[PDB]
């Protein structure tokens, strides 16, 4: 068994990790108080759930994460929360002020005077595993903790964890959720120097959520509750092969593998359904081929673009519920005699299927509905540069003309540091139609 | 924990200041000696970003009383909330300024500011976080004019990397106690361009007509115009005082308001603004028609006359936030050509479920607008009327300065003129 | 009030619809980079699609399909009518082609020369471009390879019909051209008013050379044919009186002979790529103009020749199809506070 | 259209199918990076401060 240490950053990774730990602990029937009823082994054990969580003598079983956030007030709730039992304070980090929004305030202002802590923190649960495997690190773009101290905590693990893999879950800017008018800037700076040390990275686009949230859970103003509880449910989708029994996507290594030929081109499009208002008087429940089917439709997907017109690299099936390989495949032939599902010609056409029985799980009081059967597509497409045509494109009307720079440059940030990392999104997206248009 | 030290200078500055703390004191549910009263915990959540709290779960206004002279502040304590304020951050001297920008910046407020300073140094010492600081002034005089600068600069020397806010009255004929307040508000706005991060911009002459016109009030008191000041105050200040979805934090805002240093000063407005057929209700549609108006903004500017570089409203109330979305969105897609189109979803919104006292909901409106240019063009035409003619200078040459001084301030707003005209086009 | 921004100032068409567009007074234009807007009339090559639908509260419309360049492009229809099982290989209105790379660069160079093998063994074949007017007729293969090597981008080679149907008097060559209008519910309307563009010059199956009486272009009869409007005012003869000659001379309507392969032959290619272009679960919704180019032979058989996706209109015709664009395609989408001129072709989504 | 590895276990199972076949810096140079931010963000107010006592 190998252990998996996460790492919330910011207030958006803090609050989505709250959705994935409380969503964990319901999958695996681990209690708040860390006690875990069915686990046999009292204190110890190399079980698939112990990937994410280490245990007591007491039989208490304790989140393998660090949650870190410049300003307090967030990280806070967790420490009086439900779950306030699970971390021990070590694990809970939290500064004084905040970087205001400002990438460069993250990164180097205050970023600099507590790296080392942080690392300090991340290095006792190190010491805690016996063949740790790497880190997922969530944090959003927009932020400036989420952006500019991300950037510096990936490249110091690059520094001490070497060998180990980083896996990445983002937050795409979305201007239905967000009231700062620089994120564009925060993206694209913390997109450039987090891009050599991240092996594969999953974007959510808040405006993916929110829209989600509102035509199938009918909620008219979403909160940040039903956004991240819908966000944990694709996390767990996407984690649960590392905390299960199975064959693929077993380490994290295998995510790179299976999704990642191209290292710069490190950016999954993931794509989920069914997603089901438990507010309805009572679904008719789908079968595969219809929630095989929902994974080529624009609704469902964590970005929304247009993959039939871009170019696959790589495709991964995860299906939770009552499927056999006998209906995945019927569903396929079914798909590619209808879609137009167009591969690289340096890539196989074919694709990996990974099924976990237990079906996914729901929240108490939550917003989704439970469901016999469902599905996340991992899909690394051209078409999600979209995205980053959509972020570049605003970047460049604000940096015309030096709009907010000075807040970047009066935290010590050169403003040439700018243009170097606008150049390389353009480079990002020379590679994305160098290998998706003919 | 992130607190605001708050200081007040000079007559307008006390008196606004004080009906400042008269209104989001009841908003907090503190009465006038200190006790708390209100109903609802989210009265205490954010209470110690404004206020201390002292022994016996009294709650104490971090305020800093500052004149030089003593009538203003002694009726402040005389006032309603009067006893509320600490003993100890009454500093006050005796000769007074004179309406005069030099007595205050130079000679009499150079005597008096270092005791100033040790006051405010103090309430810092005992802040855990110290978010920054909020100025309430006016221009015109002398003692905030002049001496209230001179404190910014001070407190910019000492505490670098704080965010300083202000609320400055400006000057207009209309609302004239000298005819020296174009001299003094044009030394002041240089000061304001170097020293402040945001400067909501009070006109007196839009507080004037909002009270003869749109409020029928037959030539107010300084008092009636001062209440549009206290609701201005309390609605910038409500995303900082109740918990709101937003962060809220002087600096974020300062990120998201001011994409260019020396273009901070804001045009503050609110709805509603009715006379006394007030019963009615106010509809979503009405608050944000009525909020984007020219005739409910305090810079007494025309913003059809130049274009939004940001915009921020505060909504307050329980009231649809998706017929708010819907509204705002209806607003900016109804009038975008006076918005920039080089800064992406420059205008964001944020809703408090608190309203004020005795409304069911309102709002709030904050401009970082280059119309703003027409207030600092009024005040440079009056002051280049008077200085053409050196008419009224011997009492500022009599406390030291020179013309010399006269012709930078002059040159330095026309360059911020011209910097507000080419951010127009 | 609706906001629209303009992207191709060399639109004779839209030109028209924004001018209407603006009478309506209720229809406000913005800076071409402005963000916010309702409706785009978009740029011909490289429209950033992927900026579309992003901006909270609008309903943003487009003028053209992502992804029809497909059925637009000379190579590409080829490549798509060969591939397509909707259309298979056997599709027989549209003529034999091949799709010939240049050798200086899949490509059909020996299956040409095999089917071209088998006629020799009427053999008259016409190479043509998406970069030309640059076209060359002739008979022997030879002529038509050399031709294609002499440039540098991908060129088509297609049998050339031998026995066009002539109109009398004159013994001249002809084609039609129909426009066809696609709205974001994907119903395909047809123009009720189409266009003969027609040759002043007398048709001559004897010489290849001379590309003036084959070639029925507007630009080419009016700058190398010198009858240029003789007949018809402009080589433009409209179906009023394109339909009575049919019924004088060979006794049938245009409705029968001729209109309904095109109204198939527009179904078919349209509701092909349907599944590849459709927004209908897409975050905005797309709309697109289409000039589709027939032939006729005189076995009253039409043929498919080409589908340009920036047609230009009539001259007569500007203002009738014009409202109609803002009547089903703007307004159906943005209504404001007949008999119509469309023909509405049924079909199976 | 072919299945291969097919992995079964109590939990679920796994397997893949080919529809056709196919055709740093140093904590040296880090904390260099950090520091010369610091020594910018000094410069700038040692002029506000040097302006200041102007
Ligand atoms: N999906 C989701 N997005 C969030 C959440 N919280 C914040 N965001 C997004 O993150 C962006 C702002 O970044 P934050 O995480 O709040 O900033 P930060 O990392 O705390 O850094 P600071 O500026 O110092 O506060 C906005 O665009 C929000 O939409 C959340 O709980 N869920
Ligand atoms: N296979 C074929 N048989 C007979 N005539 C043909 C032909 N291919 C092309 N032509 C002639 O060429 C003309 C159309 O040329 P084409 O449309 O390919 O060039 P083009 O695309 O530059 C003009 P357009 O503006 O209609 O797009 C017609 O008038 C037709 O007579
Ligand atoms: N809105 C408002 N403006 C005031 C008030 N008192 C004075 N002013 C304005 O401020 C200017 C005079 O400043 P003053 O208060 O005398 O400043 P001081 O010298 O510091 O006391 C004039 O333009 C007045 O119109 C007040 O109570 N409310
Ligand atoms: C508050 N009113 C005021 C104050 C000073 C001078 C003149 C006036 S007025 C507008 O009544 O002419
Ligand atoms: C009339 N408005 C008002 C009055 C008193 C206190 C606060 C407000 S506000 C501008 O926040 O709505
Ligand atoms: C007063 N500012 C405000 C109000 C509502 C929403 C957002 C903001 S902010 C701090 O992002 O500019
Ligand atoms: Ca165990
Ligand atoms: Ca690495
Ligand atoms: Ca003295
Ligand atoms: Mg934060
Ligand atoms: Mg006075
Ligand atoms: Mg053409």
């Amino acid at each position: 068994m190998r252990e998996c240490i996460s790492i919330h950053v910011g207030q958006a990774g803090v609050q989505i990790g709250n959705a994935c730990w409380e969503l964990y602990c319901l999958e695996h029937g681990i209690q708040p108080d860390g006690q875990m009823p069915s686990d046999k082994t009292i204190g110890g054990g190399d079980d698939s759930f112990n990937t994410f969580f280490s245990e007591t003598g007491a039989g208490k079983h304790v989140p393998r994460a660090v949650f870190v956030d410049l300003e307090p007030t967030v990280i806070d709730e967790v420490r009086t929360g439900t779950y306030r039992q699970l971390f021990h304070p070590e694990q809970l980090i939290t500064g004084k002020e905040d970087a205001a929004n400002n990438y460069a305030r993250g990164h180097y202002t205050i970023g600099k005077e507590i790296i080392d802590l942080v690392l300090d923190r991340i290095r006792k649960l190190a010491d805690q595993c016996t063949g740790l495997q790497g880190f997922l690190v969530f944090h959003s773009f927009g932020g400036g903790t989420g952006s500019g101290f991300t950037s510096l905590l990936m490249e110091r693990l690059s520094v001490d964890y070497g060998k180990k893999s980083k896996l990445e879950f983002s937050i795409y800017p979305a201007p239905q959720v967000s009231t700062a008018v620089v994120e564009p800037y925060n993206s694209i700076l913390t997109t450039h120097t987090t891009l050599e040390h991240s092996d594969c990275a999953f974007m959510v686009d808040n405006e993916a959520i929110y829209d989600i949230c509102r035509r199938n859970l009918d909620i008219e103003r979403p909160t940040y509750t039903n956004l991240n509880r819908l966000i944990s449910q694709i996390v767990s989708s996407i984690t649960a092969s590392l905390r299960f029994d199975g064959a693929l996507n077993v380490d994290l290594t295998e995510f790179q593998t299976n999704l990642v030929p191209y290292p710069r081109i490190h950016f999954p499009l993931a794509t989920y359904a069914p997603v089901i208002s438990a507010e309805k008087a009572y679904h008719e429940q789908l079968s595969v081929a219809e929630i095989t089917n929902a994974c080529f439709e624009p609704a469902n997907q964590m970005v929304k673009c247009d993959p039939r017109h871009g170019k696959y690299m790589a495709c991964c099936l995860l299906y939770r519920g009552d499927v056999v390989p006998k209906d995945v495949n019927a569903a396929i032939a079914t798909i590619k005699t209808k879609r137009s599902i167009q591969f690289v010609d340096w890539c196989p056409t074919g694709f990996k299927v990974g099924i976990n029985y237990q079906p996914p799980t729901v929240v108490p009081g939550g917003d989704l509905a439970k469901v016999q059967r469902a599905v996340c597509m991992l899909s690394n497409t051209t078409a999600i540069a979209e995205a980053w045509a959509r972020l570049d494109h605003k970047f460049d009307l604000m940096y015309a003309k030096r709009a907010f720079v000075h807040w970047y440059v009066g935290e010590g940030m050169e403003e040439g540091e700018f243009s170097e990392a606008r150049e390389d999104m353009a480079a990002l997206e020379k590679d994305y139609e160098e290998v998706g248009v003919d | 924990m992130r607190e605001i030290v708050h200081i007040q200078a000079g007559q307008c500055g006390n008196q606004i200041g004080a009906k400042f703390w008269e209104v989001i004191s009841d908003e907090h549910g503190i009465d006038p000696t200190g006790s708390y009263h209100g109903d609802s915990d989210l009265q205490l959540e954010r209470i110690n970003v404004y206020y201390n709290e002292a022994t016996g779960n009294k709650y104490v206004p971090r305020a800093i009383l500052v004149d030089l002279e003593p009538g203003t502040m002694d009726s402040v304590r005389s006032g309603p909330f009067g006893q509320i304020f600490r003993p100890d951050n009454f500093v006050f001297g005796q000769s007074g300024a004179g309406n005069n920008w030099a007595k205050g910046h130079y000679t009499e407020g150079a005597e008096l500011v270092d005791s100033v300073l040790d006051v405010v140094r103090k309430e810092s010492e005992s802040c855990d976080c110290l978010q920054g600081f909020q100025l309430t002034h006016s221009l015109g005089g002398g003692t905030g004019s002049g001496m209230g600068t001179l404190l910014i600069s001070k407190i910019r020397e000492e505490y670098p990397d704080r965010i300083m806010n202000t609320f400055s009255v400006m000057p207009s004929p209309k609302v004239s106690d000298t005819v020296v307040e174009p001299y003094n508000a044009t030394l002041s706005v240089h000061q304001l361009v170097e020293n402040t991060d945001e400067t909501y911009c009070i006109d007196n002459e839009a507080l004037y007509d909002i009270c003869f016109r749109t409020l029928k009030l037959t030539t107010p008191t300084y008092g009636d115009l001062n209440h549009l000041v206290s609701a201005t105050m309390s609605g910038v200040t409500t995303c900082l005082r109740f918990p709101g979805q937003l962060n809220a934090d002087l600096r974020k805002l300062a990120v998201n308001m001011v994409p260019f240093p020396r273009l901070h000063f804001f045009m503050p407005g609110f709805a509603p603004l009715t006379s006394r057929q007030q019963y009615r209700a106010l509809t979503v549609p009405e608050l944000t028609q009525q909020m984007f108006d020219s005739k409910n903004m305090m810079a007494a500017c025309d913003p059809r006359h130049g274009r939004y570089l940001t915009v921020a409203a505060i909504f307050r109330g329980r009231m649809s936030m998706k017929e708010v979305d819907e509204q705002m969105l209806n607003v900016q897609n109804k009038n975008s050509s006076y918005f920039v189109e080089w800064i992406p979803n420059n205008v964001k919104t944020a809703v408090c479920d608190i309203p004020p006292r005795g409304l069911k909901m309102s709002a709030t409106f904050i401009g970082n607008s280059t119309a703003i240019q027409e207030l600092f063009k009024r005040i440079s035409e009056q002051f280049t009327a008077m200085f053409r003619r050196k008419a009224f200078l011997h009492w500022y040459t009599g406390e030291g300065m020179d013309e010399m001084e006269f012709t930078e301030a002059e040159s330095n707003m026309n360059d911020l003129v011209s910097e507000y005209q080419q951010y127009q086009d | 009030m609706y906001t629209f921004v303009v992207r191709d100032e060399n639109s004779s068409v839209y030109a028209e619809v924004s001018r209407l567009l603006l009478a309506t007074g209720q229809w406000k234009r913005l800076r071409k980079d402005n963000p916010r807007f309702n409706l785009m009339l978009g740029e011909r090559n490289r429209l950033p699609f992927g900026r579309l639908g992003h901006e909270p509260g609008l309903v943003q419309l487009v003028n053209y399909y992502r992804g029809a360049d497909k059925l637009c492009r000379k190579a590409s229809l080829v490549k798509l009518i060969k591939t397509s099982p909707e259309l298979s290989e056997s599709c027989t209105w549209f003529p034999e082609s091949y799709v010939i790379y240049p050798t200086n660069l899949t490509d059909e160079r020996e299956v040409f020369l095999a089917a071209y093998n088998r006629r020799r063994e009427g053999n008259v074949w016409i190479a043509k471009s998406s970069a030309g007017a640059g076209i060359l007729i002739s008979s022997e293969a030879s002529e038509l390879l050399d031709f294609i090597d002499e440039q540098g981008q991908v060129h088509v080679i297609q049998k050339y019909l031998e026995k066009p149907l002539l109109l009398e008097p004159g013994h001249r060559k002809f084609d039609i051209r129909s426009w066809v209008l696609v709205d974001h519910l994907y119903n395909i309307y047809l123009y009720r008013e189409g266009v003969l563009r027609t040759s002043s010059e007398p048709y001559n199956s004897a010489n290849f050379q001379d590309k003036t009486c084959h070639l029925t272009n507007h630009c080419i009869q009016k700058e190398y044919s010198k009858n240029y409007g003789r007949y018809e005012e402009g080589n433009e003869m409209f179906f009023e009186e394109f339909n009575q000659y049919l019924m004088d001379a060979l006794n049938t309507t245009l409705e029968n002979s001729i209109l309904l392969q095109i109204k198939h032959i527009i179904r078919s290619c349209l509701m092909c790529i349907e599944p590849a272009i459709s927004t209908k679960h897409l975050h905005y919704q797309s709309f697109q103009l289409f000039g589709f180019d027939f032939m006729v032979d005189e076995e009253l058989k039409v043929w498919l020749i080409e589908v340009n996706g920036a047609p230009a209109c009539a001259q007569k015709l500007y203002a009738e199809l014009c409202q109609g664009i803002v009547d089903v395609a703007i307004s159906s989408v943005f209504p404001l506070a007949p008999t119509s001129i469309f023909i509405k072709l049924h079909h199976h989504h | 259209m072919e299945v291969i590895e097919l992995n079964k276990c109590t939990s679920g199972q796994s397997f893949e199918v080919i529809l056709k076949p196919p055709s740093d810096p140093s904590l040296e140079e880090i904390q260099k990076k950090l520091e010369a931010a610091e020594e910018r963000r000094k410069y700038q107010e040692a002029e506000l401060l040097k302006h200041l006592a102007e």
